[PDB]
Formats: structure tokens, C-alpha cells, sequence
RNA sequence: AACUUCAUCUACG
């Protein structure tokens, strides 16, 4: 059920969307969860 | 004299003029029901106020 | 803000005695007097026009809205 | 078994008052005749109001409220009036209700008192107890009030506004014999108007036998209707009821057989 | 509609999509007048 | 057949 290496993150899991919902306004515009910015922080880092 | 009957009331009773203050606490603002309405959308549970 | 129509208490009818009352206070009469020539008994009515503050004087300084 | 046979002298009548005295009666038909004073005695008064143009300092609805408390005179015509509930024709009409109009412009620099003078009745029998008057409000310069307004028929248990009587003073026992109220130190309290003890004496002595008889009323008018017949019309209302009620009670005591 | 001035009360009549500013007096503070149908009040 | 969130403050028993 939980092997030591297992604990150091290789894989980061993304929460599904119902975790993160996006806050809508108007239709003007789509705010998004805190979670999905800092995920596309990590995105970002991963990338470069 | 009571109101009802117009019996003398036994105890003398203290009457006058004082002051009172209507406060904005009201009842129709208070009186809230709910019945299956809006919901959230992270916890899906009734919504707050 | 206006001399309310019958004292809340009885129903005694005080609105038109703001005028007289304020007459009679320019006149000279003490307030009980005063209260007294207007036929006002009960400390009922007499609260009615002791105790009242005449604010439509106040709101009538503002221009109308319409002219 | 049966009624008593009660007595009435009457010992102020002014235009304002009636003073009489009832003997020989109950203390809950007293009490229910005071109760009809307030309540249960038909009178005219303004119902319903549509305010074309209101720009006074005053909301419409506080317009509306003065309006209505204002006293109409209903000596006659409130017996020959039908409620508007029993009167055929939709809504109002001459006979369920009486028409009021209100227009009135303040023009000249100096504050217009807009009084229940201004107040035009379309029949002359109810007037606004006018024959200083009552201020419905005040105009400043560039500001009007105009307004319709039914006066119908009903009674005080509907409204504070069809109450036809300001205070009803009802008294009995003025000096305390049959002990209905017990005071602590009886030397302390004022006498009654209507007292006939000796100024030494501050209570009669306990009438153990004394039943709650010789019941003083002083009953002032609104103006609406004269003091002599609020009374005569509770009375013959209290009679009213109380067939309907007979009425009522002989169709199902029928309907039980 | 026709609005009343806040400053100068002069009726300016102003079409949809059009600044407010009341004529001859510029205020930009408008009324938008007591309508024509009538509110029964129970005078209660 | 139908209107987001945060945050703050102010009140309520
Ligand atoms: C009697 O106890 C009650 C309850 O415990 C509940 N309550 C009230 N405030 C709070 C609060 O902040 N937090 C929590 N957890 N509970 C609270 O209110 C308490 C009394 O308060 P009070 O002493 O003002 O009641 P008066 O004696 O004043 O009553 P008056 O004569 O005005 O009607
Ligand atoms: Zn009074
Ligand atoms: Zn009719
Ligand atoms: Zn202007």
C-alpha cells in the first residue's frame, strides 16, 4: 500500500475539474481556481 | 379594568408615558425557509444566506 | 414629522391642534395651559402635542423636486 | 331565569360627551356595550385613495394614512350605506361609498396647510367634521397634491380609523365594596368622581352580597357621529349580533332534528 | 423617456444611448418622473 | 421555464 520511493514525487497529480471549478462572470470572463494557477506554475517550471 | 370581562384587575397596575425605541431588527427580514434551492458548485451543498 | 391625526392611545383627534397650540405658546400661555385651552385631558393627548417635533418645516426648506 | 331590566339616566349631554349612568345590570353586559362603543359601531371613513400627483415632503402612503384617519361626518347615512362587500355592483359606487377629491397647488411663496377643508365630498352629508381643521400636509411653493379617495362603511374592529368614539370611561364600584381590586394602603389613593364616601373613609365597608351594578359611563365623540347615537347604534348593533346569532342557532338546532 | 432635471427641475426628454446632460443647464443628475398608470393605497 | 468568488467590516442571541 506504500512503498517508501512512492512518497518522493515523480508524478503530480491534477486534480479533476470539480475539485478546481472556474468562477464565471457575466460570461465575460472565466476566473480559475487557485489550484489551476499554481498547477500552471508547475507547468510552467516543468517545461522549462 | 380588564378588557375582556371589564373586571376590576385585584393588583393596581403601573401605568405611563415612557419612551421606546423601535429597533431595525425586524421579523419579515429574519423569516427564512428552504426547500431543495440553489446549490453550490465546489461542495454542492445548499448555499449561505 | 407632521402632528399626527388622533391621539394613538384614545383616538382623539389632536391634528388639528398643532396650530392653536403653537399659537397660544407665542401668546404666552405656559405649555400645560396651552394644552388645557385646547381641551386636551388625558396625559394621552397631551403627550401628543407636548412630545411632538415638527420636522415638515425642516423638509419643506429643501426645493421641490418638480417645479 | 330570565333578563333584568336595566335603567339609564343620562347626566352630561354635550356634542362631545354623553355622561350616563346604567343600573340594574350585569357586569358583562356593561362591559360588552363599552367593548360595541369601541368596535362594533358603523362609521364612514376614507378606504380607498389614489394619488394622481404627490409631491409633497410626505410619501403617498403616509398621505394615504392621514387620509384615512381623518374623521367624516356619518350621523345618517352610514345606517343607509351598504358595506361594499353586500353591494352588488364591482368595486364602489353612491350607495356602498362616498367620493372624495383632493387638488390642491401651492402657487404663493408662503406654505400652503393643506386641511380636510381642501377635502371635497361629492355628497354633502359626509363632510371632514367640517361645519382649525385637520392638516393633511404641508405644501412648499411648486409643490401639489391631487387625490381620489372612497370613504366606506365599517367598524373599528376592521381598523383604528372606524373607531367612532375617542374615550370610553367606564366605571363601577367607585368606592370599593365588593373589593374587586385590593389595595395595599387604601388611605393613599385618590377618590373617584363619582365617589360618595365621606373624605375620613377611604373604602366602604366589604359588601359580601354586592354584585357589580350602577355602571358609569362618559363616552366622547370623534366628531363622526354625535355621542347620544354611538351609543343607540351599539346598543341596537349588540342586538343585531346577537340575533344572527339566535338565527343561526335555531337553523342548526332544526337541522340536528 | 422624460427626465426631470436634478438641479434646474425642467422636464429634458432624452433618448436611449444619449449622454445625460439636461439642456440649458448641463447637470447630469436625472429624474425619471412618476408614471402615468395609478397605485391603489388602502388608506389603512 | 433562474443570478460568481474572495476579503473585510458592521450588527444579532
Ligand atoms: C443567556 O445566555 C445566552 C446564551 O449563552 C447565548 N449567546 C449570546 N451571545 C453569545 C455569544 O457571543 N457566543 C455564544 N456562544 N453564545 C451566545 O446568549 C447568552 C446571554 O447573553 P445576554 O447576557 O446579553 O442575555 P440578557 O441577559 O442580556 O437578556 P435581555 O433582558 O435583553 O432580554
Ligand atoms: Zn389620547
Ligand atoms: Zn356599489
Ligand atoms: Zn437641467
Amino acid at each position: 500500500y506504500a512503498r517508501p520511493e512512492w512518497m518522493i514525487v515523480t508524478v503530480l497529480p491534477v486534480p479533476p475539474l470539480s475539485v478546481r471549478p472556474a468562477v464565471v462572470m457575466q460570461g465575460s470572463a472565466r476566473n480559475q481556481d487557485d489550484l489551476t494557477h499554481k498547477l500552471a506554475d508547475i507547468v510552467k517550471i516543468n517545461n522549462q | 379594568y380588564n378588557g375582556f370581562t371589564g373586571r376590576k384587575i385585584t393588583s393596581q397596575i403601573f401605568i405611563g408615558p415612557t419612551y421606546y425605541q423601535r429597533l431595525k431588527h425586524m421579523v419579515d427580514d429574519k423569516i427564512h425557509s428552504r426547500a431543495r434551492g440553489p446549490i453550490q458548485i465546489l461542495n454542492r451543498q445548499p448555499m449561505e444566506g | 414629522m407632521i402632528i399626527p391625526v388622533r391621539c394613538f392611545t384614545c383616538g382623539k383627534i389632536v391634528g388639528n391642534k398643532w396650530e392653536a397650540y403653537l399659537g397660544l405658546l407665542q401668546a404666552e400661555y405656559t405649555e400645560g395651559d396651552a394644552l388645557d385651552a385646547l381641551g386636551l385631558k388625558r396625559y394621552c393627548c397631551r403627550r401628543m402635542l407636548l412630545a411632538h417635533v415638527d420636522l415638515i418645516e425642516k423638509l419643506l426648506n429643501y426645493a421641490p423636486l418638480e417645479k | 331565569p330570565y333578563a333584568n331590566q336595566p335603567t339609564v339616566r343620562i347626566t352630561e349631554l354635550t356634542d362631545e360627551n354623553v355622561k350616563f349612568i346604567i343600573e340594574n345590570t350585569d357586569l358583562a353586559v356593561a362591559n360588552s356595550i363599552r367593548r360595541v362603543f369601541i368596535a362594533e359601531v358603523p362609521i364612514i371613513a376614507i378606504d380607498w385613495v389614489q394619488i394622481d400627483a404627490n409631491s409633497s415632503v410626505l410619501h403617498d402612503e403616509f398621505i394615504a394614512h392621514r387620509l384615512g384617519l381623518i374623521p367624516l361626518t356619518s350621523d345618517d347615512i352610514v345606517d343607509k350605506l351598504q358595506y361594499s362587500r353586500d353591494c352588488t355592483c364591482e368595486e364602489f359606487c353612491p350607495e356602498c361609498s362616498v367620493e372624495f377629491t383632493l387638488d390642491v397647488r401651492c402657487n404663493e411663496d408662503q406654505t400652503r396647510h393643506v386641511t380636510s377643508r381642501d377635502l371635497i365630498s361629492n355628497s354633502p352629508r359626509v363632510i371632514p367634521v367640517t361645519s382649525d381643521d385637520i392638516l393633511i400636509v404641508k405644501l412648499r411653493k411648486g409643490q401639489e397634491l391631487r387625490l381620489r379617495a372612497y370613504a366606506k362603511k365599517g367598524f373599528g374592529k376592521e381598523h383604528a380609523k372606524w373607531n367612532p368614539t375617542a374615550g370610553v370611561a367606564f366605571e363601577y364600584d367607585p368606592d370599593n365594596a365588593l373589593r374587586h381590586t385590593v389595595y395595599p394602603k387604601p388611605e393613599e389613593w385618590p377618590k373617584s368622581e363619582y365617589s360618595e364616601l365621606d373624605e375620613d373613609e377611604s373604602q366602604a365597608p366589604y359588601d359580601p352580597n354586592g354584585k357589580p351594578e350602577r355602571f358609569y359611563y362618559n363616552v366622547e365623540s370623534c366628531g363622526s357621529l354625535r355621542p347620544e347615537t354611538i351609543v343607540l347604534s351599539a346598543l341596537s348593533g349588540l342586538k343585531k349580533k346577537l340575533s344572527d346569532l339566535q338565527t343561526q342557532l335555531s337553523h342548526e338546532i332544526q337541522s340536528d332534528v | 423617456m422624460i427626465y426631470i432635471c436634478g438641479e434646474c427641475h425642467t422636464e429634458n426628454e432624452i433618448k436611449s444611448r444619449d449622454p445625460i446632460r439636461c439642456r440649458e443647464c448641463g447637470y447630469r443628475i436625472m429624474y425619471k418622473k412618476r408614471t402615468k398608470r395609478l397605485v391603489v393605497f388602502d388608506a389603512r
